[PDB]
């Protein structure tokens, strides 16, 4: 591909334009990204796409120009889905909701990037859209149940002293607090490792890359049983299940 | 210091000056490293009065410190957002969860918040994100929600300890208004780094005020803005100190501080929920109990005994994330009572 595209058409249906897209290879990783709208979400996870410093704007694999949106880009078998930023009332909390539930679950890792880490506000979607889950039982290959996703939170456009040691351990910790209880959220307990920050500098993204790929785990019970092009079917089986459209349900409803 | 202790032996402290007229002014901030919520508030009275973050003794309380050169008790709220809060918070107890453990802190912080708006002449808040936190508009919602639910019982109680015709300032105000509170406090917002530049914050934050219902409701409405004085201010890391003064030289005290002290010892019922009904849930609190007992109901429906009781605990291995273990072993027992 040559830039993003869009992985959803109207309604929140997977576009079906990205199916050609696939390639029947089990060794694939997705990395999703959430944040607030100023973040710099999009021009960050373009450059772990491979896009260097200096290229032009135009140049940026996510450029970030119909309720709810997400942009899917693909090199190697690297999938990186870029989300709409998060932000009216019920709706705009329950369709935030219903994007970064559906990336945690079909993500091997997601990028949380925002300016506020810590930020409560942020770990109380994070934990509230973990329980927003569908029942897969009748998927084959069976996927894995215990499984959990990867959380890497990035402070953007941060200053000198968001980059003070002693203030990224502290933060950390609150972030390893607030998924010690987790179950199918992890965050690593690798100091430096949960909390990036970063001033808004290409070798450190290329050594974030690197690291991505490691505390991924597999969707399915059994190695390499389920290629990319069967990763979209389960992300088509959860959008229509009907334990998750119930649960959200509920979440509006006690929302108002 | 802590309110629930500055009242107990503030009649001695200033038992010279119990007659002196002064404001009460709330502040709301969040701390942050080698910056305080007060920090402002204490370079207003050049003495650094409040720590650069909440202790773990600290967490969850409103701080209060008289200036009695400037006839003003100042009032701090530490919040969920403290670092020794969310610390103390999931660590109280690992047998619990992530959305109980921080659901008690964020109900003290609505008592808090409720505390500060019906006692507080003018209340200040401080951002440094540049844009307004729309989560604090949802807690002063929700405070302004358990105002109207609670304003009958607390106005009773500002009866019994003399304090209902104890003026506050020149504002009259009808008893739909008045009830429950002593004030409807005047609201300002202070953003931490052009003219038109705060104009252009002063409608936005006027609006937004509205979406939740704050001002220009009546009797319903939690606080107010200024007519022609400005509410919002920008520092830079002093026109800040003018910016309170313009705020605080157009209202003459009237209240004295004896009576403060009595007001600050009559609202703690309402720290202390002494007035709230027992057992009530967060909207999160509701939201995650109602969706467990559905996946409870569904579980008992998968059974209708060894392939039934093997779907039922695979479906709530699967949905179910907090309180897993006991609800797994709960089920265990309403499937051995099925098998009879």
């Amino acid at each position: 591909m040559k830039e993003s595209v869009r992985f959803l058409t109207d309604f929140g249906e997977i576009s079906d334009a990205i199916s050609d897209l696939l390639t029947s290879s089990p060794n694939f990783n997705v990395i999703s990204a959430i944040g607030p709208q100023g973040a710099g979400k999009s021009t960050l996870l373009s450059m772990l796409a491979g896009n260097n410093s200096r290229q032009m704007y135009r140049e940026y694999v996510f450029r970030p120009v119909q309720t709810i949106q997400i942009d899917i880009y693909i090199v190697n078998h690297q999938i990186f889905l870029d989300c709409q930023p998060m932000y009216d009332d019920s709706t705009a909390m329950s369709d935030t909701l219903r994007l970064t539930a559906f990336l945690l679950y079909v993500s091997h890792t997601v990028l949380v990037v925002s300016e506020t880490h810590y930020d409560k506000v942020i770990i109380d979607t994070l934990r509230v859209a973990e329980q927003i889950r569908p029942y897969l039982a009748i998927f084959r290959p069976k996927l894995a149940i215990d499984r959990k996703t990867n959380l890497v939170f990035i402070k953007t456009k941060a200053s000198s002293i968001d980059l003070a040691p002693t203030v990224i351990r502290e933060r950390e910790e609150l972030l390893r607090l607030s998924f010690q209880d987790s179950r199918w959220l992890k965050v690593s307990q690798e100091p430096f490792k949960t909390l990036i920050v970063l001033e808004e500098f290409d070798e450190q993204i290329a050594e974030l890359r690197e690291e991505l790929q490691k505390n991924r785990e597999d969707f399915t019970v059994e190695t390499a049983a389920m290629d990319e092009k069967k990763w979209l079917d389960m992300c088509r089986e959860v959008i229509r299940d009907k334990t998750l459209h119930k649960t959200l349900k509920e979440y509006q409803r006690a929302m108002t | 210091m802590d309110i629930a202790k500055w009242v107990e032996h503030a009649r001695t402290c200033y038992s010279t000056q119990l007659d002196t007229k002064i404001k009460v002014i709330g502040v709301i901030g969040k701390d942050y490293p080698d910056h305080g919520k007060g920090d402002n508030i204490n370079c207003y009275l050049r003495e650094n009065v409040f720590p650069v973050a909440a202790t773990e003794d600290e967490t969850c309380t409103i701080r209060g410190h008289f200036s009695e050169d400037d006839q003003i008790l100042f009032l701090v709220m530490n919040g969920v957002d403290d670092v020794a809060n969310i610390r103390k918070c999931l660590k109280s107890n690992p047998k619990s969860n992530y959305f109980d453990a921080m659901a008690e802190s964020e109900c003290q912080q609505i008592r808090m918040l409720h505390f500060l708006f019906i006692s507080c002449h003018f209340i200040i808040i401080f951002e440094q994100t540049s844009r307004i936190d729309l989560e604090l508009m949802r807690f002063l919602k929700k405070v302004n929600s358990a105002r109207i639910q609670l304003r009958k019982k607390i106005n009773q109680r500002l009866v019994a300890s003399d304090l209902r015709d104890v003026s506050f300032n020149n504002r009259i105000l009808s008893s739909a208004e008045s009830e429950g509170r002593m004030v409807v406090p005047r609201l300002l917002i202070a953003f931490q780094r052009y003219e038109k530049l705060e104009k252009n914050l002063d409608n936005q934050f006027s609006d937004i005020l509205k979406l939740y219902d704050l001002i220009d409701c009546g009797a319903s409405s939690l606080c107010q803005l200024n007519e022609t004085i400005p509410v919002v201010h920008l520092l830079n890391p002093n026109s800040f100190v003018k910016f309170l003064e313009d705020n605080f030289r157009s209202e003459k005290n009237e209240i004295s501080l004896e009576n403060v002290i009595e007001l600050m010892n009559c609202l703690q019922c309402v720290l202390d929920g002494d007035l709230e009904e027992k057992h009530e849930k967060t909207a999160i609190q509701t939201f995650i109990k109602r969706i467990q007992n559905d996946h409870m109901e569904e579980a008992r429906r998968l059974y209708t005994h060894l392939m039934r009781f093997n779907e039922a605990t695979h479906y709530i291995d699967s949905v179910v994330g907090v309180n897993s273990r006991e609800a797994l072993s709960q089920l265990q027992a309403q499937c051995n009572e099925m098998w009879q």
